[PDB]
RNA sequence: AAACUGCGGACGGCUCAUUAUAACAGUAAUAGUUUCUUUGGUUACAAGGAUAGCUUUGUGAAUGAUAAAGAUAAUACUUGAGACAAUUCAUUCAAGUGAGUUAGGAUGCCACGACAAUUGUAGACAAGUAACCAAUGAGAAUUUCUGAUCUAUCAAUCAGUUGGUAGUAUCGAGGACUACCAAGAUUAUAACGGAUAACGAGGAAUUGGGGUUCGACAUCGGAGAGGGAGCUUUACAGAUGGCUACCACUUCUAAGGAAGGCAGCAGGCGCGUAAAUUACCCACUUUCGAAUUGAAGAGGUAGUGACGACACAU
RNA sequence: AUUACUUUGAAUAAAAUAAGGUGUUUAAAGCAAAACAUUAUGUUAAUGAAUAUUCAAGCAUGGGACAAUGC
């Protein structure tokens, strides 16, 4: 929990110290490891100061090597007017992933909402995941 | 100060004694910036005056009418100084404009600014109390 | 002048970006002013919208918190022992946020960590671990 | 003639005045094809002070 | 650009001034106010072709420099003041008191009032807000920060508002017996009652609308208007009394 | 690939297939502006070094009368035919001559 | 009149070199920032110095050139009262909104701290000012999603590069920058690179349908002022009909030195197949200003005009 | 359980396109005007096209046959 050079705290610490945690807006339900979890993150959607805001989207977890964040691919169809058919496209999205999710692995459908920059590229937070199968490697967060 | 053989200030600031193409301003007072922040970079004299300096015109120096070749009141409080007492010129007598004696314009001051002012304001802070008042009946039956 | 803008970085595939514009003063970016450890200097630099940042260059002063007391007082700082960031900073003495400071608690009659940003607010202000 | 409108606050009356062939104003006439009738606007000011101030 | 525009392209102007496009290069630039620029008809427009009163803009100027304007209570001076909606526009010396209220046609229109009605003018709330020291307030869709406020005027309510004494005269809240004005799109200019209103946490509140004739079309929450309750009206509606013809 | 999905390969057939066109490829390729004497202009500007006479193809007999032109452009050299009859005679050297293409296009 | 002071020249006008997910179009966010003008509202019968126009003496060929001395004003620059607000930090109580240790209140020190020490005698009533809330803002600026032409004689690319923590800087998020740690990020669904005689869109030409080609140019968005760079002023400029330096040019010269940036309007050279008057006026539209009055090569009028379009002689 | 598909909207700068009206002598045009009160009066608070759209995305909703993604 403390293992950097600096004191980790809560964005929103107080005495009774206690655990923070608020819930985001259209019914998302926070997960238990976010009540009674010890982790600190200052990023994480349900224990910080990070809303979430009107665009929402979907898509299945590719690469979880990233510390607490995670790229997630969209597959989508593209129509071309002058032959009347569709075509296969994807769009890779860098999204970050709280410690709340310790079972999320690379293969699992998530659910992901905007919030402000908080990286280069990272604009998108998870909000929750379903898991799939299993492909010889379990890469978790 | 003087000017130069060519006519040029002796930039006080630059104590050199020669022209000194520098940025010109009215920093230097050598130069007035024809547009926004316009320095125009331009020679002018050295401070220290010296050979080929004509005019000079007060280095340690004073009237002395130069050398080459190498009205009255009009405020009040300053005026006083020296109504009846301020210094009038010359058939279309134009004294100047009297100001911070009491101003003796005074009446308008008077019945405008502070009494005209200061009035409103203790009316203001009255609704100011008042309406808070009548905020009383805000939580009082709504809880 | 420093310059924020992301026109000058790669894209998230490597590839290096193509100029289009001059820079801007929208992005425009100022030298950091280390507030080392000294006699009281502050600059009042006039930034967008006419706003005013008190630039702290050198400071000795700071208003110190105890939480568990209520109470905060004045006092000297003595000597910047520890920056989670830069090891330099302590040689440098440099007063940034979260730079660990011990002070005489000469005051305290009735070790700190700094909570203020003295380059943008103008002094330090911290609180006693 | 034809649109008649008052006013006061310019101090005329803005009439339309149809021909059907220093207090006054005669201008925007236009006329057929060959001649014949013509229209135009008539602007009265009434008071000499108004042409003397009210025009551009 | 480097910072804010000071003209406007005839083209560019919204469509609802009805500009001719051979007119002229420029439009008239609203000044800004309690009116956004979309939102308000320039005081030029208003008395230039909605009254003909001045042929051109050197007759507008010798118009409302000369104090022969009272927008709302007070008396503006300004030749592109921001006119937008049901705030009332009076003119003592030809004693007529206007107001400019929506149209089917998606058009300001100038209602003929009387003197007595003329003295009020109905506001919509648009937020609630907690000041400093605990003093509340609210904000009209005039962008009038009203003192004190009653404790149950809410967010999207209706308040009357009165011009020489400035007080809150009576208050209409939001709910689906009432009836409304449009200033919005499709809907735009259109009477009709609250019937319905379904919400949805992400993006908008959409409020069906039900039309005197039994026409219903929806909208969004942004757009309604509360105009009185109970399916009266506490203001004159334009000529077409808010009906629209299919 | 008629299939629904299949507006990929629908749609690199035809980039690929279209540069088999004689025609459509010659006015894309960067050549007009180097290899053609005129590049995109419709007529051009030259000077008059040497008067020719060419001899007809094989079922004709006679002389094909022409110059030879250098542009003020390119600085190349073209062979440009006299439009009508006897008009050799009004021609000089070293003067300006207008080169306007032919009835098929280049 | 002139001068100081305030406001403006950051709008308008021109051009299309740069630019290949950059810009632009629709769309969404700003609970991640935000001024200027304008609007609603809230918060000692009077002090102090100097300065221009003004006078006088001058220089230099000269620029919209500049020197000393003698004074004289403020709604220019300051002190000061008539008595809160807003900023940082630490702690704490807590109701709208989809959603906030959130608006807001309470405690303790720190910085800042006013409602001109103001103006008409006539158009008590105006007028003016300093901060702070809300509007104007659907605005500006960043940002989310989707969408672009040809090329594989371009198949692997990136090292601040991908992520984390602390800080720094900014109006503000952010590798934007710095220190430490990890090895990551893109790619056959075409990454990376190359070409463009490539500014993007609304749209134009032609079309039975499907489409093909075009769009510098009315309007909207972007960028630039010979080429880069660096800055001042102010609310907004990395301004160029502002400044500094270098690169490249042009002009005046008393030979000592000095300014200039027509991708503004006319006009000239050159270039080419290829393209108009060195005219008049702010009266229409509109903007700027201390404001009904001045200015505007914006705008209108006039001249040239077999680019085109409409009706119509012999 | 989502997506895709399809139907209604919401929202959506103008100019331009199609288009409604209108005798610029007709037409291109322009959004002006006039049947008329034989006109100051009223028609008149006159007309301003609903102007329809607009592809690829984005929001909501009615339907689940044809398709896609794992349990």
């Amino acid at each position: 929990e403390q293992t950097e050079r600096a004191y980790q705290k809560q964005v929103f610490h107080h005495h009774s110290v206690k655990r923070y945690h608020k819930q985001i807006g259209m019914g998302f339900v926070t997960p238990a490891e976010a009540i009674k979890g010890t982790y600190i993150d200052k990023k994480c959607p349900f224990t910080s100061d990070v809303s979430i805001r009107g665009r929402t989207l979907s898509g299945i977890v590719k690469s979880c090597h990233m510390k607490r964040t995670i790229i997630v691919r969209r597959d989508y169809f593209h129509y071309v007017s002058k032959y009347q058919r569709y075509e296969k496209r994807h769009k890779n999205i860098a999204v970050h992933c709280s410690p709340a999710f310790r079972q999320l692995k690379e293969g699992d459908h998530v659910v992901i909402g905007q919030c402000r920059p908080l990286s280069k590229t990272v604009r998108f937070n998870v909000l929750k995941f379903t898991s799939r199968g299993t492909g010889d490697k379990k890469q978790f967060a | 100060g003087g000017c130069d053989k060519d006519g040029f200030p002796m930039m006080t600031g630059v104590a050199t004694n020669n022209r000194v193409r520098l940025l010109l301003d009215g920093r230097n007072g050598c130069y007035k910036p024809l547009r926004n922040g316009e320095r125009r970079r331009k020679t002018v004299r050295g401070a220290i005056v010296a050979g080929d300096i004509s005019v000079l015109n007060t280095i340690v120096v004073k009237k002395g009418e130069g050398e080459i070749e190498g009205a009255g009141p009009k405020r009040a409080s300053h005026i006083r100084k020296l109504k009846k007492f301020v210094i009038r010129r010359e058939k279309r007598s134009k004294a100047p404009k009297i100001q911070r004696l009491v101003t003796p314009r005074r009446l308008q001051h008077k019945a405008q600014k502070l009494e005209a002012k200061k009035l409103h304001k203790i009316a203001m802070l009255k609704e100011a109390k008042r309406y808070a008042a009548i905020l009383n009946r805000y939580k009082v039956l709504k809880a | 002048g420093i310059t924020r803008d992301s026109r000058h970085k790669r894209r998230a595939t490597g590839g290096k970006k193509n100029s289009m514009q001059k820079k801007k003063k929208n992005t425009m970016g100022r030298q950091p002013a280390n507030t080392r450890l000294g006699a009281i200097r502050v600059h009042d630099v006039r930034c967008r919208y006419g706003i005013i940042k008190r630039r702290a260059l050198r400071l000795e002063n700071g208003n110190f918190s105890w939480a568990s007391q209520s109470i905060t007082k004045g006092t000297k700082i003595l000597n910047v022992v520890y920056n989670a960031s830069d090891n330099d900073f302590v040689r440098t003495n440099t007063l940034v946020k979260g730079a660990i400071i011990e002070i005489d608690p000469a005051p305290f009659l009735w070790l700190a960590c700094i909570s203020s940003r003295p380059g943008q607010t103008g002094s330090v202000e911290g609180y006693i671990l | 003639t034809r649109n008649l409108i008052v006013n006061p606050l310019l101090c005329r009356k803005q009439v339309v005045v149809d021909i059907y062939h220093q207090t006054i104003v005669l201008n925007g006439f236009v006329t057929k094809y060959g001649g014949g009738k013509t229209s135009g606007f008539a602007l009265i000011y009434d008071t000499l002070s108004a042409l003397k101030k009210f025009v551009p | 650009a480097r910072g804010p525009r000071h003209h406007l392209k005839r083209l560019n102007a919204p469509h609802h001034w009805m500009l001719s496009k051979l007119g002229g290069t420029f439009a008239p630039k609203p000044s800004h106010g309690p009116h956004g620029m979309k939102e308000c008809l320039p005081l030029i427009l208003i008395l230039r072709n909605r009254l003909n009163y001045a042929l051109n803009g050197r007759e507008v100027t010798m118009i409302v420099k000369n104090r022969t304007i009272k927008i709302d209570g007070k008396i503006r001076t300004d030749t592109r003041y921001p006119v937008g909606f049901m705030d009332v526009l009076s003119i003592p010396r030809t004693k007529e008191n206007f107001r400019l209220m929506y149209n089917t046609k998606r058009r300001f229109c100038l209602v003929p009032l009387t003197a007595e009605q003329a003295k009020f003018k109905l506001c919509k709330i648009e937020k609630r807000v907690l000041g400093t020291g605990a003093i509340p307030y609210i904000v009209t869709h005039d962008g009038r920060t009203i003192r004190y406020p009653h404790p149950e005027l809410q967010a999207n309510d209706t308040i009357k508002l009165n011009l020489e004494t400035g007080k809150i005269v009576d208050f209409v809240k939001f709910d689906i017996g009432n009836t409304a004005m449009m200033i919005g799109g499709n809907g735009m200019g259109r009477v009709g009652v609250i019937v319905k209103r379904e919400v949805h946490p992400g993006s908008f509140e959409i409020v069906h609308i039900k039309d005197a004739k039994g026409n219903t079309f929806t909208t969004r929450l942004n757009n309604v208007f509360v105009i009185g309750k109970g399916t009266e009206t506490l203001v004159n509606l334009p000529l077409d009394k808010g009906i629209k013809k299919p | 690939a008629r299939g629904l999905h299949a507006a990929r390969k629908m749609l690199a057939q035809r980039r690929a297939n279209k540069w088999a066109d004689k025609e459509w490829k010659k006015g894309k390729l960067v050549t007009r502006y180097k290899c053609n004497p005129l590049g995109t202009a419709s007529h051009a500007k030259g000077l008059v070094q040497e008067k020719l006479g060419i001899e007809t193809k094989q079922p004709n007999s006679g002389i094909r009368k022409c110059v030879r032109v250098r542009l003020l452009k390119n600085g190349k050299k073209i062979t440009a035919f006299v439009p009508r009859d006897g008009s050799l005679n009004y021609v000089n050297e070293n003067d300006e001559v207008l080169i306007s293409g032919f009835g098929r296009r280049g």
